[PDB]
This record gives structure tokens, C-alpha cells and sequence, in this order.
């Protein structure tokens, strides 16, 4: 019944599946087989070098499949066709897909999304085009090659012995039409040969992925014991509900999909708000409706006050609109298709969405509205093709005395004046002239660069375009007045703007800014975006400070989705609040210069008036505002991007002359011919006659852009503060209106999104539909476009930020990819990575997902990730050496490694990776390990892993090899500006001082300051880091070849440093019947693992407990602007552990003013320091990201209440110590509260035998004293701690 | 309409020495259109008496 060896015999199954004749063992650590490749050898050959037997090695290998290479025995990769051993099925999903396709006659160039377009044998101008289109919009990426979750969906679906959907088409597809293309290991993305139709992956991609929530939904059905799913008092089965979306929205996926995932939001949103009975949690918090002071009593059922609201005719066109919006839908679909299927259990349901209750208590009711909100998970990262049009000015609305555009400028301008003055009094100040040159690095991190730079390394050029490179190569030309008064508005200067996916929307555009631009808007918008990082402010409408009420920045800075937003259950649970959400289109779109920009600017001018007696090299602030924003430089300017191009026939191109066929400089794609103008493009395009594309190549076509764009510097400020005049309109004439019906409690802007917490005093329908009609009519004349289908306003339903809460609980949304990726993604740190993967997993499963499905993919996972990734070495007597040798006789071969899958569940350190199996966020420690071996109750479980341990070889990892081998020619030509005056000092003098510069500082001394950060900054280029990859291979080698199976378990450390082994120095009892009240928690969708410790451990209360040493220092470390990105924690104490604690405080401000740490920061820290080494013990604590996962931070651990409540310790302890020891504590409890253990206090003992004391005192006195290296640091023994120790446990 | 002389709030000694009004933050306003057309009530108010 253990999962550990289902899970191995499920995986052991896949992998001989995977690899036929595998000689794949579960007691062994690792297997290595060969595999041949014959494309080396064919370009070998055309330079005539002779080879023994060619195609025979392919023959003799495929057919007779028993050759062996130094022993290890070859195998080649299964076959297309019987991955589903050849079964099938007949579904009518698959009729519907071949009835969806296309032929070329067909073509709209310009579709968003592509259509299922067939591929014919032979070639056409036309087709070279779709390929090259479908080439980058089709990629899949991912980590994982498709077939092997085939494999995986095929074991498991004979495992559980169900037969998904998704496996039925997929077999009916292979048993006819073969492969449909090809892909490789080393490379994802080299995705090529597409056989039948050009969406074929994405057919592939939605087929996993619909078979995936199809097994999740059953397992996690089974977990609960329910017979089917509940709405209202009806039955509903979710896998049908399930098919039918898929069977609809094959005819064109992404389109369909893109339209269709609104109305189901919209119905988990509305659904059983008008119940006559509701059922709440009570939730009690601080007065304001932002407190984060929750705390759950228990459930309740009331009476429905606002029943008799619901026949008003808003509701009745919201529901109206997406009716029509499904209908529409459905008879697209079954006109593109040729079938006439529909949806008949989504629009019965959704024909009474009002009095049906929603049962929160019920899980066959939350299990459904998790469901519906996930189910458009199938199309992921939604790639999609974009045009260039301009501004089309005659659209703008002018401001006349009908509306209120003037006003909005007016009030915007009042607000850009009153934050700058609440930033001012915040002592965030505009950069100062002397700080002019060394600022530069401060920008946003949604800017972007604009001329990308050229570096000579040493021999190579290149291309760079993060900021680093680019400012310490040209930074001084930024500021010339050569570059200043130019403006991009003809062919001969422009901009081009870059574009990236989302993962499930369309692809968003970006826009690339020259940097002086950039540099100018930062001088003064850099204290805004300082300023309104901070959080807690009062949202009441009546409060003067308009901080609080931007939520921009407020958002993950507690780490939890649950804690940080349980204003949300809060507010649902109120039956005294009415919430309103407005959801504007085209918002970026509709910021005029007529009612936004204006403003804004004079906002900004009038704002520097007393700052008018600065100057900056003899240009004045209202000068470096118009070169910051203007005409040519940010508004009216020029943009390029995808070519447009048009539909013409063959020979008309023939009749041409050559004045039309002068090719300009712009690119053109694959498959379209070049043409001169948009004009004569417009004299000879035809409809009907398809026959060729062509595309305008001299710049006619360019995009003029007077609109406000979202590359620049002060973009979210912006926006969140155009929507606080939009509300603050909104107010005032729904006050003016409707006197006293509708008072506003709070009111909350973030981006786009604005939210409303309000009481309502009328029930009569004729003044709600009255004040609706108002606000819309309001919103109107102010010039946006408010939608009446996504608008919200409701009693008992919050939404904030894709964060849902129906009546005081949690409905999750899951939207986590797990097969496919936004880009293309190189693995360079294996180990690291896999953890990232469970840390998400870690989320997935926390939001409503099966837990033992979360096992059985990072047990997939573990396994695949680092094979095929090894080339140039090959292993033989168990010994590993280069490739062959010059004989070139068996240059053909490669060799692949798998890993068993239970090193999944062995601690780092020990080559392996930290999960628990008993439940995901409890993370594997060697002190862990030991203590599950000595529970009894675990012993089945932890049976297995026990002899899979010693056997696991190291993992791939490029990051620490770390050399000098990337000499850069390029200069450092503007290091006379950002070398400090304490850089600069040092550099001036006839090198008699140089040989005095001896501190032990490493890289970062005067005369080699320069070298090392460029040096630096190409290792952040991915397109540098390159050139050093080659070499790493000897290093594996020498890695693999000096590796001994052997388990240290060393519970010491390094005598600087403490971890949480340190706890396994005393013995560890359970006393004392703790109270067995099970707690309130509003998220009522988990896993029984995770239920049971939510049960069993109440939610946190309360601020966790006080930040370590190291973080006080990163704190501090993160006030320096030019060296944050460059210094951590880590790099401090390097450094300090060679220079010593013993110093005074002039000394250590030296030393950190000699490494670029500017006076200030140096004094503080010295200050800092001194203070610490003189007073406590100052070690630095090391742990293994234990309670540092999403579903850790919402529980009551780590604290000061836990320590108190869980833990006797003896007093003797240090800080640091008794840290080390509650991480530990927490580990434990909250393993004893997953298996069911009863609840009970836990003490640490120390006996009254003598010899262990002595042990006890011996081990403390070496851990706190770093024996001889007390000679190299001088450190006096005479601190408070160590002088202490002398006698504390005697 | 004439705007008082922007002097009289503030003076300058050195580069970076000025002195600060009492009313600064009200000085720092602009009107917006139904307050100018309450300035101009109260300025009609203003020449004819009763």
C-alpha cells in the first residue's frame, strides 16, 4: 500500500517501455546504455574519412538487438508506432479533428492564432511561410519529451484501468498517420518533419493535458469517497462536463479557448449568491476592511437578506451577454467543424446560477468550482501574431462640456503634485546632480534597453543588451548634447518593439527605449517607485494620505497567497459588505494626451518649481523634462515591428516593373516576395486570386504611436493613479446622483483592476438598477469603455488579483503548466532546478491538487531530466575517459544515463534531492533521514529507500565552475565615473601604495575593480557564459571518476557556521496531553496530508518570528543603489572571514568603502558589526529551505505562540542556537501531526551521566571557537558567549 | 486675474539655502473649473455690494 513501490514498479514499467529490452534494475542507483548517431559520420565522410561498416551498424542494431560495446549493451528508442500497442478506439473526436482541417486556398496571413492547416508532399512558396510561422509559434519546449508522458499517461491509465479521452484519439491518430514529427533530447526545441498537419503539438500538448486533469479529478473524486459531484441537489459527473469542452474546442483551440474561459469564470463567481438560506465561516479583523488579523470561529447558516434584489434587469443582461457569448461560440465552432454537438450541461446549469446554494462545507461542491476555474489549463502560453497600427487620432475623444476629460486631467495633476510631496516627506528625494553619473543604474525592472552593444573577447565579438554592458562601454555619450536633440520620427532613427508570452492570454508587446530617454525619466520618477513600495497604509475614503490605497507593490510580501489577501474572506463573510469590481477594455489604449498625458506633464513641471536653482552641466530641470518626455522622444513617434503584407497572384508580380521591385532594408519572411510600396501593394491586391504573398519592404508602414506605452519608467504609478481620479470621479457623481443610497467604505486600485467594499442602504430594484445605469453612465462619459458582462458588484463574492472567495473560503484556481514552458530554458544546476519544480509542486498540490499524482510526476521527472545531456565522454570498466580516440572507429556512439527514481527522496548533500515521502513540504535532511529510520511506524515505508542509498552518483552542475578563462578586450572606458572616490584615490598614486594594498579583499582591489565587474557582468550574459561550458566535461569526469559510495551523515559543521543538526547533540522526548480542539482554516480544498496538519495546526496569527543575523545584513547590504545586485550575505562574510572581527569600527569602514560600499553603508554596517561581535555570538545559521514553501508560511510554526506553546528548552541556549533548534522542532511536529501521531509536547533532555556532559561541552566549545584559524583573525576571547561557556553545563 | 509676486513665500541665500512659506502647500494648488467659477461668484459678490 506504500507509494514507494508503486510508484518504482508504475516508473520501472515506463522505462522498459520507453527503451524495449531495458536491463533496468530497482536496487541500483543508476543505469548507463548507448546510443549510436550517424550524423557526424556522414560529414566525416564527405571530408573522406573511411569508416568500417555504416548502414550495419544501424541493421545489425535495430533488428538483432543484442551488440554490446564494452559490455554495455546499445539500444535504440522505441518505435511511433506502438507506444499504445497498437489499440484503438474510433472516437468521434478524432473525425471531428480531420473534418477541422484546411487547405492552403484558405490562407487569412494575418489569423491571430493558426488554423489546422494541411501539409502536402510536395512544395510551395506559400508553405514555406506556414512553416516558417508555424516554426515559432508552435513550440512546445518543456522539459520533458512528449512521448515519454505518453508512456507515463498509457502505464497509468492501465494502472488505475481507465481509458482517457485523450490516449483514445491519440492512438487512433498513431494507428494510421505514424509519427507526427520529430524531436531531440539535447535540444526541445529543434521540433521539425511535420507530417500530417502544421497543429499537430498542440493536438499532443492538449491531449496530455486533458488525460492529466482527467486522472487528477478521478484520484482526487476517490480521495473524498463521493459517489459524483454536487450542484445544488443534482448530480454531475466532472469527466463528461470535461469531454464536452474538449470535443468542442478542437476545431480551433486557442481561439476558442481564448473566447470561451470568461463565462466560466463567471459562473464560479455567480454562483448561489441569491440562495434563501446562505451559509457562512465567521471571520473577525481590525476595523479598517484591509486588516490582516483573521481569525475563524465556525460555520453558521442565515436567512438572505438581499433575496428579493436578484430580478433586476442588470443581473438579468449580465447573464444575457454570456449567453449570446456561448451561443455564438458554439455556432462558430460547429460551422467551422462539421458537427453539431453543443454544451448541454454547461447551459443548464447555468440557467438558475442564482437560487442554486453553494454548499462551502460540502466538498462535492468545492471540488466543482476548483474544477470548472482549472479546466482551462489545456491551451497553454497562447502564442499569437500581432500588428502594427498606428494611432488613428480621429477615434480620440475631444473634450467638449458633455464630458469630463478636463476634470480627470485636472484631478490626475492634483494627485502627481500631493504623492510627490508625501514621497518628499518621506525623505525619497530626486537624484541629485552630484549623483547624476552613478544613479544611472537605478532603473525600473519593467525597463528595457535600447541599442544593444558589441564586446571583443579574448578574439570573438558579440552582442549584449543588459543594461551593465551597455552603460560601462558608452555611458558617457548618454548625457551628450549630440544624442539629446534628436528625435525618432524618420527612417533614419526608430525604435523596435519586442514581444512576450503569457500563459494563457495572447502574446504581449513591449517597447524598447533608448536609455536617454530612460535616464532623464528616472531623475525624477525614481523617489515615486521608492516610495510606494511600502505597505499597511489606511484605504478609508475620508483618509488624506493617498499611499495606502495604490495595492501596486502590496502584493507577496508576506509569500502567501492565502495570508496576504484574507481581506477577501473577511469581506465575503460580511454580510453587511456589497463589492463592486469594474473591469475596463482596452485600458493602456484609451490614455490620451486630451486627459492623461497633459496633465501629467504639468504635474511634473509645476512640481519641480522649488527645486529651480538646480542646474546639470548647464541644462536646467524643465529642459531635462522635455528631454525626458516630448514630441519625437516619447510621444509621436515612429515603431517597427512585423511586417505587413498582402494577397496577390503570381504573375502579377511578372507584370511589374522594376521601380515596384527595388528591395529595401527591412527583412522579409521565408515565403513572401518583396515589393516597394503600400501603394502600388494596394493597386494590385486581389481576393480571390490566391496565388502569392507579397510584403513592403521601403517603411511606409511603420507605426505612429501618441499613446502611452508601457517600456517607460513610471508605468504602474501611472496607471494605479489615472484610476484613483477615474474613482474618485465615480464617487462624486454617484454621490451627486443618488444622494445617500450607496456610502464607500474602501476603495482599492491595483493596475487596471479597481475594487469598491460599500454598504448599500435600499433592496428596492428601481434605485439599484437607477445607480447602476448612473456609474455606467459616468465611466462612459469619463472616455474609458466599462463592459456590463465582466462588471461585477455582488454581496458575498470577492475577487481581487486572480484570487477568488466565495462566502469566507477559498476556491482556488490552478493554473501551474507542468508539460510545456514559456521559452526555451538550458539546465544549469540540475539539482537546484529539480528543487524549483517541487517548490511549485509544493503550490500545485496546495491549491486544491492530488498529492499522489504530485509524486508520480516529480517521479517521472527526476529521472529523465539528466539524461542524453552528456556528450564527448564515454565509460568503460566503470571508468569514464574522452571519447575514443583519434581512430576514429567508434566515433558514432553516446552514451545516457538514468537515475533511479528514489533519489527523489534522498537529502542534498547525499547527491540527491530533499522531498519527504510521507508529505511534500516536509523537506529530507540526513538528521531527518535518521530520525524516520528510527520510527517504528515508517519502517514500510522507508523499507525501499534504505538500500537505494550510497549509489547515486553526482549531478550536473555548470554554476560553480568558476575560472578566469574569459578574457574581455573591450574596456571599461566610463570607470572614471563609477569607481567611488575610495576606487579612485588608490589609482593615481606610482604604485608605492599599490604594494600596500594587501587587505584580504579578493577581487575587488584597486587596479583590478574594473576587470572583475565587467568580468562579472559577461558571466550574467547566458551568450558569454557559453565559451566556458566546453570545458566542464573534464570536470564531470574528474567528478564522476572521485566519487566513493559512502554515507557521512556529518551532524558537525564548519566551527563558523550552525545548522540544524546540531539538535541531534541532545536526546529528544514527548510528554504531556496537549489539547485536542481541532481549528478553523477557510481553505477547505486539500489533500488529507495536508487537511490533516491544517487540522491538527491552526492557521498563523501572528508575525513570524524575528529576522536572523544574515537577514539584518542583506537588509542592510540592500541600501547601497550600485552594489545590490552585486553583493550578498555570502560575500560580506567571505570577506570577513579572512579579514577578521577584531577591528575597530574605522577600520571595517575602510574596508567596505575600498570594495565599492559607499561611506554611508559602510559606516552602518561597521557600526552594525561591532555592535554584534561585541554583544552576541554572531554565527550564521544554514538551512535547507526548510519552512520556506507556500503551504509552511500559513501555518502556526516558527513563531513566538509555537516555541512557547510546543517547546521546553534549557536556558543555557544561545539565540542562534535555540534558532537552530526550533527549525528542527517544527520539522518534527509537523511530521508527527502528518502520520497521525498523538499530540504532544516535546522537550530536549540532558541527563545527569557524566561522560555525555563532557561530550555535550566539548562539542559546544569547538563549535564556538574555529581552533586554529583563532590565530588567524585575532578574535578575542573575551565576547560575552564563548567567555560564558566556560562553565555552563558543569 | 494678476497672481501675487512668487517672492514673497520664498527667498534664496545659496545654492541650497532657501526658505519655506507656512502656506506652501496651499500655494502649491491649482483650481479646477467649478472652483474658478466660485471665485468668480465670489468676486461678482464683491462689486456690487447689497
Amino acid at each position: 500500500v506504500a507509494i514507494t513501490v508503486q510508484g518504482a514498479q508504475l516508473i520501472k514499467r515506463v522505462v522498459e517501455r520507453f527503451y524495449p529490452g531495458i536491463a533496468f534494475n530497482i536496487n541500483e542507483g543508476a543505469c548507463y546504455i548507448y546510443k549510436f548517431s550517424d550524423h557526424i559520420r556522414r560529414i566525416r565522410m564527405k571530408h573522406g574519412t573511411k569508416y568500417r561498416r555504416q548502414a550495419e551498424e544501424i541493421i545489425r542494431n535495430i533488428s538483432l538487438r543484442k551488440e554490446r560495446l564494452y559490455g554495455i549493451p546499445v539500444l535504440d528508442e522505441v518505435e511511433w508506432k506502438y507506444v499504445f500497442d497498437g489499440q484503438t478506439f474510433q472516437s468521434y473526436a478524432f473525425e471531428v479533428y480531420v473534418n477541422s482541417i484546411l487547405p492552403w486556398s484558405e490562407l487569412d496571413p494575418e489569423e491571430e492564432f493558426l488554423r489546422n492547416y494541411r501539409v502536402s508532399r510536395e512544395m510551395t512558396e506559400v508553405e514555406k511561410f506556414i512553416e516558417f510561422r508555424a516554426k515559432n509559434e508552435m513550440q512546445i519546449y518543456g522539459d520533458i519529451p512528449i512521448k515519454v508522458w505518453c508512456c507515463f499517461i498509457n502505464e497509468l491509465s492501465a494502472e488505475l484501468k481507465h481509458v482517457p479521452l485523450g490516449m483514445q484519439v491519440m492512438a487512433d491518430f498513431v494507428n494510421r498517420f505514424d509519427s507526427p514529427f520529430h524531436q531531440g533530447n539535447r535540444d526541445l526545441s529543434n521540433l521539425e518533419d511535420f507530417q500530417v498537419a502544421y497543429t499537430t503539438p498542440l493536438l499532443f500538448e492538449m491531449c496530455c493535458m486533458e488525460s492529466i486533469l482527467e486522472f487528477n479529478i478521478k484520484m482526487r473524486m476517490r480521495e473524498e469517497e463521493i459517489s459524483a459531484l454536487e450542484f445544488g441537489d443534482m448530480k454531475v459527473d466532472p469527466v463528461g462536463l470535461l469531454r464536452e469542452f474538449f470535443i468542442l474546442c478542437l476545431p480551433h483551440p486557442k481561439k476558442i479557448n481564448n473566447v470561451l474561459r470568461a463565462p466560466y469564470s463567471w459562473f464560479v463567481k455567480m454562483w448561489g449568491v441569491g440562495a434563501d438560506p446562505i451559509v457562512v465561516l465567521q471571520s473577525t479583523a481590525g476595523d479598517d476592511r484591509n486588516s490582516k488579523d483573521v481569525f475563524y470561529d465556525k460555520f453558521r447558516t442565515e436567512p438572505n437578506r438581499y433575496k428579493a434584489l436578484f430580478r433586476s434587469s442588470f443581473y438579468n443582461e449580465s447573464r444575457r451577454m454570456n449567453e449570446e457569448k456561448i451561443l455564438e461560440a458554439v455556432k462558430y465552432s460547429q460551422k467551422l467543424g462539421s458537427h453539431d454537438r453543443r454544451l448541454p450541461l454547461f447551459e443548464k446549469m447555468l440557467k438558475t446560477v442564482y437560487t442554486t446554494p453553494f454548499y462551502p462545507h460540502k466538498s462535492s461542491n468545492m471540488i466543482l468550482a476548483s474544477f470548472l476555474l482549472s479546466i482551462q489549463t489545456i491551451t497553454g502560453y497562447g502564442r499569437a501574431w500581432v500588428k502594427n497600427v498606428s494611432t488613428e487620432f480621429d477615434k480620440q475623444l475631444k473634450p467638449n462640456p458633455s464630458n469630463l476629460v478636463q476634470d480627470v486631467s485636472d484631478l490626475t495633476r492634483e494627485f502627481f503634485k500631493q504623492a510627490y510631496v508625501e514621497a518628499k516627506e518621506r525623505r525619497e528625494e530626486i537624484v541629485k546632480p552630484e549623483d547624476l553619473y552613478t544613479s544611472m543604474l537605478r532603473l525600473a525592472r519593467n525597463t528595457s534597453s535600447g541599442f544593444s552593444t558589441e564586446i571583443y573577447v579574448k578574439l570573438i565579438k558579440i552582442n549584449s543588451r543588459i543594461k551593465a554592458l551597455v552603460i560601462f562601454t558608452k555611458g558617457h555619450t548618454v548625457f551628450t548634447d549630440e544624442e539629446l536633440h534628436k528625435k525618432y520620427n524618420s527612417v533614419e532613427l526608430y525604435q523596435t518593439k519586442g514581444s512576450r508570452d503569457v500563459p494563457i492570454k495572447a502574446t504581449r508587446t513591449i517597447y524598447s527605449i533608448n536609455l536617454s530617454v530612460l535616464v532623464p525619466q528616472l531623475i525624477v520618477t525614481l523617489p515615486l517607485n521608492e516610495y510606494f513600495s511600502r505597505v499597511g497604509g489606511i484605504t478609508s475614503p475620508d483618509y488624506k494620505k493617498i499611499g495606502g490605497k495604490v495595492i501596486v507593490g502590496d502584493l507577496e510580501a508576506t509569500g502567501s497567497r492565502v495570508m496576504d489577501a484574507a481581506d477577501c474572506f473577511r469581506n465575503s463573510a460580511d454580510r453587511d459588505i456589497f463589492t463592486i469590481a469594474i473591469d475596463y477594455s482596452e485600458y493602456d489604449t484609451h490614455l490620451t494626451r486630451h486627459n492623461f498625458r497633459t496633465g501629467m506633464l504639468q504635474g511634473i513641471r509645476e512640481a519641480m518649481a522649488p527645486y529651480r536653482d538646480l542646474r546639470y552641466e548647464g541644462y536646467t530641470l524643465e529642459q531635462i523634462i522635455d528631454f525626458g518626455y516630448g514630441e519625437g522622444r516619447v510621444a509621436n513617434t515612429l515603431w517597427n515591428g512585423k511586417r505587413r503584407l498582402f494577397k496577390t497572384t503570381f504573375d502579377a508580380y511578372i507584370r511589374l516593373d522594376e521601380s515596384e521591385r527595388d528591395k529595401g532594408s527591412f527583412k522579409v519572411p521565408k515565403g513572401v516576395l518583396p515589393v516597394s510600396s503600400v501603394d502600388v501593394a494596394n493597386r494590385i491586391a486581389v481576393d480571390k486570386g490566391f496565388d502569392t504573398l507579397i510584403a513592403a519592404t521601403d517603411g511606409s508602414d511603420l507605426a505612429l504611436i501618441d499613446t502611452h506605452l508601457s517600456g517607460e519608467n513610471s508605468t504602474l504609478i501611472a496607471n494605479s493613479m489615472h484610476n484613483m481620479a477615474i474613482g474618485t470621479l465615480m464617487q462624486r457623481e454617484v454621490g451627486r446622483e443618488q444622494p445617500g443610497v450607496l456610502t464607500f467604505l474602501s476603495e482599492q486600485y491595483v493596475g487596471d483592476d479597481t475594487l469598491f467594499y460599500t454598504k448599500l442602504h435600499t433592496t428596492d430594484t428601481k434605485v439599484f438598477d437607477k445607480v447602476a445605469a448612473s456609474i455606467f453612465d459616468t465611466v462612459a462619459k469619463c472616455g474609458h469603455e466599462a463592459s456590463p458582462s465582466k462588471t461585477m458588484m455582488t454581496p458575498y463574492s470577492v475577487e481581487k488579483t486572480q484570487t477568488h472567495a466565495k462566502q469566507g473560503c477559498y476556491v482556488p484556481q490552478d493554473r501551474m503548466m507542468i508539460i510545456s514552458s514559456e521559452r526555451r530554458k538550458d539546465i544549469e544546476d540540475v539539482q537546484g532546478y529539480v528543487r524549483s519544480q517541487v517548490q511549485t509542486m509544493i503550490t500545485k498540490v496546495s491549491r486544491g491538487f492530488c498529492h499522489d499524482l504530485a509524486q508520480l510526476i516529480l517521479m517521472l521527472k527526476t529521472t529523465f531530466i539528466g539524461a542524453w545531456k552528456m556528450k564527448r565522454t564515454i565509460k568503460e570498466d566503470a571508468m569514464y575517459r574522452d571519447r575514443k580516440f583519434d581512430s576514429n572507429d567508434e566515433d558514432g556512439f553516446t552514451l545516457i544515463q538514468i537515475r533511479n527514481p528514489l533519489a527523489l527522496y534522498v537529502p542534498i548533500g547525499w547527491n540527491g534531492y530533499g522531498a519527504h515521502p510521507a508529505a511534500l513540504n516536509i523537506v529530507m535532511t540526513e538528521e531527518m533521514y535518521v530520525d524516520s529510520i528510527m520510527i517504528s511506524k515508517l519502517d514500510e515505508i522507508m523499507a525501499p529507500i534504505r538500500r537505494i542509498v550510497h549509489d547515486i552518483p553526482p549531478c550536473w552542475n555548470e554554476t560553480q565552475g568558476d575560472k578566469r578563462g574569459l578574457i574581455s578586450a573591450t574596456k571599461m572606458s566610463f570607470f572614471s565615473k563609477m569607481a567611488r572616490p575610495a576606487v579612485q584615490a588608490a589609482l593615481s598614486d606610482p604604485q608605492i601604495i599599490n604594494l600596500v594594498e594587501e587587505l584580504p579583499l579578493g577581487e575587488f582591489s584597486p587596479g583590478r575593480i574594473s576587470r572583475t565587474m565587467m568580468h562579472s557582468a559577461l558571466l550574467k550574459e547566458s551568450s558569454a557564459r557559453t565559451l566556458l561550458s566546453s570545458g566542464y566535461e573534464l570536470e564531470y569526469q574528474k567528478a564522476l571518476n572521485s566519487w566513493i559510495t559512502q554515507v557521512s551523515m556529518r551532524l558537525g559543521e564548519e566551527s563558523g557556521v550552525i545548522s540544524t543538526s546540531y539538535a541531534k547533540l541532545f536526546d529528544v522526548y514527548f510528554e504531556g496531553e496537549l489539547d485536542g480542539a481541532p481549528h478553523m482554516f477557510p481553505d477547505q480544498n486539500l489533500s488529507p496530508q495536508f487537511y490533516i496538519q491544517k487540522m491538527m495546526i491552526g492557521p498563523r496569527v501572528s508575525s513570524r518570528v524575528r529576522n536572523s543575523y544574515v537577514d539584518r545584513i542583506d537588509v542592510i547590504l540592500r541600501k547601497d543603489v550600485v552594489m545590490r545586485g552585486f553583493i550578498t550575505a555570502n560575500t560580506i562574510l567571505n570577506v570577513i572571514e579572512k579579514l577578521g572581527t577584531n577591528h575597530s569600527v574605522g577600520d571595517l569602514v575602510t574596508v567596505f568603502t575600498l570594495m565599492n560600499i559607499e561611506t554611508r553603508v559602510a559606516e552602518e554596517l561597521a557600526e552594525y558589526m561591532t555592535s554584534e561581535k561585541i554583544r552576541f555570538d554572531a554565527l550564521k545559521l544554514l538551512k535547507k529551505g526548510i519552512a520556506g514553501d507556500e503551504f509552511t508560511m500559513s501555518l502556526n510554526v516558527a513563531t513566538q505562540d509555537f516555541i512557547d506553546t510546543y517547546l521546553a528548552y534549557p536556558y543555557q541556549l544561545t539565540k542562534t542556537e535555540v534558532d537552530a533548534i526550533s527549525l528542527y522542532c517544527t520539522q518534527m511536529i509537523m511530521l508527527r501531526a502528518a502520520l497521525g501521531l498523538p499530540k504532544k509536547k516535546m522537550k530536549i533532555v540532558v541527563t545527569d551521566d557524566a561522560k555525555k556532559r563532557y561530550k555535550i561541552r566539548l562539542q559546544r566549545f569547538r563549535t564556538h571557537v574555529p581552533k586554529i584559524k583563532v590565530l588567524k583573525k585575532l578574535i578575542d576571547p573575551n565576547r560575552m558567549t564563548v567567555r560564558n561557556l566556560e562553565n555552563q553545563f558543569v | 486675474y494678476i497672481a501675487p509676486n512668487p517672492r514673497i513665500s520664498s527667498i534664496t541665500l545659496t545654492q541650497r539655502i532657501t526658505t519655506t512659506g507656512p502656506f506652501a502647500i496651499l500655494t502649491g494648488s491649482t483650481p479646477t473649473a467649478q472652483q474658478l467659477n466660485d471665485v468668480r461668484k465670489i468676486y461678482l459678490a464683491l462689486m456690487f455690494p447689497g
